[PDB]
């Protein structure tokens, strides 16, 4: 599933930091992560905001993300031929 | 010959099981530890894979032996008696 992150904070650009240190930016308050990219990471994510002067806010309190695995089917049976 | 039978894996704590219809685990048969097989008419084989924490063990092949068909019993030719 797509991983979606957002902030209510206002700024000129946003810095998003992945649990393993990967560092990307967006022009808006909403970021999405494609399951096939290097950012599809579970764990603690943080954000900082860049204003027009190029000054960067203290990082946010991390938000944990949990990416769950997909279980097996536990293939079901029946009770044999039924009269 | 002609009836149903069970297969039976040993028990490994925490393991998932998977049975496959052929070697090379190309086609999955079931996910049960003790699945059944319907309509066995001749000898066949099944392949068991056991997986723990995502790591499979060596594929375990088994054979279900099918007893051979029985002969018709033998009775005498049409006979005839008087009252």
């Amino acid at each position: 599933a797509d991983l979606v992150m957002s902030t209510s904070a206002v700024g000129n650009s946003y810095i998003w930091r992945a649990p393993n240190g990967a560092d990307t930016t967006t022009a808006s308050s909403t970021l999405t992560i494609v399951p096939t990219s290097s950012l599809y990471q579970s764990g603690n994510w943080t954000l900082s905001v860049v204003n027009a002067a190029g000054c960067v806010s203290p990082a946010s309190i991390a938000s944990a993300v949990e990416i769950n695995s997909i279980p097996s089917t536990a293939s079901a049976g029946n009770n044999g031929p039924v009269c | 010959t002609g009836t149903d039978a069970s297969l039976s894996a040993g028990t490994v704590s925490g393991a998932s099981y998977a049975w496959y219809t052929d070697a090379g685990t190309s086609n999955q048969f079931s996910t049960l530890q003790n699945p059944t097989v319907n309509n066995l008419t001749n000898d066949s084989t099944f392949y068991l894979l056991v997986t723990v924490n995502g790591c499979p063990s060596a594929l375990d092949s088994t054979t279900v032996v099918v007893y051979p068909l029985t002969p018709s019993p033998s009775l005498p030719a049409d006979f005839a008696v008087c009252e």
